[PDB]
């Protein structure tokens, strides 16, 4: 029974680590790719925009996407809400990557303590992604986003634009982060048994 | 603590944890290279492929 | 380009649900005493 217990704990810890790496990949992808919100059929102009980077069409029945924005240059970010959301998603990235690093502590540190430490960072990572995803719609009333989507668009209102794959992927990241945290906490309190 | 342990007993390590500082060099010897390699991986991937 | 985001949304939701399901299977494994 005890050997089955140890095998199950070891295997599920490996699976946790794999899913944590997957969530880190997800966090990097949603932070980088500018596909949070995008145009629709009724939109005045085409394009997309993420946390800081935004591409918009010129409007001549072609693609001609001019792109602007960069986290390294906060002046180009359309809104302070966008800046805050980008900062929070970065913080989540820093925390999840810091966990992956702490995995290294399993050699020496107490397994239970490591699980728990990695777990708390994974919880905060979830908290900061939550704050970022809640604050990001606040900046939709910016002049650039209004010129893109339409006059209907505003604070916490899509208007005519539609959410693209990165935004729902970030919501999935929030869920995966809170969930992963728990599996860790229990993984820890269990290891002690 | 769905298990029923104390909330602190199930959430924090306010039991032993500091004491284990003598092994802090042993921790850092593998922590710092891992962090640098991870930063380089994300940095180069982000600046070459994803953007 | 047909400005429709249906297949992309479907596959994104599929992969998200799969990851969620694997995590919930892990919890089933643990809280199954
Ligand atoms: C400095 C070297 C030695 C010490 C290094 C220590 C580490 C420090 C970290 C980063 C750099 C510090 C922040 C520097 C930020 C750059 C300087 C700054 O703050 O200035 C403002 C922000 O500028 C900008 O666009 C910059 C906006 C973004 C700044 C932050 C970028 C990402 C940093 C992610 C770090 C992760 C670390 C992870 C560690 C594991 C702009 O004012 P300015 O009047 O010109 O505007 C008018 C406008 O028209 C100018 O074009
Ligand atoms: C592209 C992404 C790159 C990310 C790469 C991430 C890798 C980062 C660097 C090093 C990881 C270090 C892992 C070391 C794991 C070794 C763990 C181990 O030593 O075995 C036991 C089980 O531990 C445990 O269940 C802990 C489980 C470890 C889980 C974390 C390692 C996952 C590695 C899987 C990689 C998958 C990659 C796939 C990506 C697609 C504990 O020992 P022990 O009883 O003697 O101690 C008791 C105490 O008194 C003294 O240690
Ligand atoms: C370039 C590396 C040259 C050295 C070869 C690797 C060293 C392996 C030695 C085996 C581990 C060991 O027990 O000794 C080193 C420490 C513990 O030291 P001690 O105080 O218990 O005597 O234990 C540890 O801290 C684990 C070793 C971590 C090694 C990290 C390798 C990454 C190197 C980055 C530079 C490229
Ligand atoms: C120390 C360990 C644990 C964490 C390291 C975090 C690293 C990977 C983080 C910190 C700051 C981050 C960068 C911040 C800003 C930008 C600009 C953006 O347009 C592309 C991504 C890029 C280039 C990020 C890549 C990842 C990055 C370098
Ligand atoms: C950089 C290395 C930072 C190490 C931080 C402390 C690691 C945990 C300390 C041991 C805890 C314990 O099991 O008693
Ligand atoms: C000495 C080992 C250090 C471990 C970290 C390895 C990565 C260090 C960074 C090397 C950058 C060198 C520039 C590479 C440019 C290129 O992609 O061709
Ligand atoms: C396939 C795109 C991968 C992007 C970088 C992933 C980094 C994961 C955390 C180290
Ligand atoms: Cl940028």
């Amino acid at each position: 029974y005890h050997e089955h217990y140890m095998r199950n704990s070891r295997a599920i810890g490996v699976l946790w680590a794999i899913f944590t790496i997957c969530f880190a990949i997800i966090n990097v992808v949603v932070f980088i790719q500018p596909y949070w919100v995008g145009d629709s059929v009724s939109t005045p102009k085409p394009g997309y925009f993420g946390l800081f980077h935004y591409c918009v069409g010129s409007g001549l029945a072609g693609r001609e996407l001019t792109c602007r924005g960069s986290f390294t240059d906060f002046s180009t970010i359309p809104s302070s809400a966008f800046k805050a959301a980008a900062f929070f998603v970065l913080l989540s990235m820093v925390l999840i990557l810091g966990c992956i690093t702490c995995f290294s502590l399993f050699f020496f540190c107490n397994t239970a303590t490591v699980y728990k430490i990695c777990a708390w960072m994974q919880l905060l990572a979830a908290l900061c992604l939550v704050l970022g995803c809640m604050i990001f719609p606040d900046g939709w009333d910016a002049e650039t986003i209004r010129d893109m989507c339409g006059a209907k668009t505003g604070k916490y209102s899509l208007g005519d634009c539609s959410v693209r794959w990165a935004y729902i992927l970030a919501i999935i990241g929030i869920l995966n982060a809170l969930i992963l945290s728990f599996l860790a906490f229990v993984l820890g309190n269990r290891q002690t048994d | 603590c769905l298990d029923g342990k104390d909330c602190a007993s199930f959430f924090c390590c306010f039991e032993d944890c500091h004491i284990r500082i003598a092994k802090m060099d042993s921790y850092a010897r593998i922590f710092f290279p891992t962090a640098f390699c991870l930063f380089n991986l994300v940095y180069w991937v982000s600046y070459l492929y994803l953007g | 380009d047909s400005r429709d985001y249906s297949t992309e949304l479907s596959v994104t939701v599929a992969v998200g649900a799969s990851l969620l399901f694997l995590n919930i299977l892990a919890f089933a494994a643990l809280y199954y005493k």
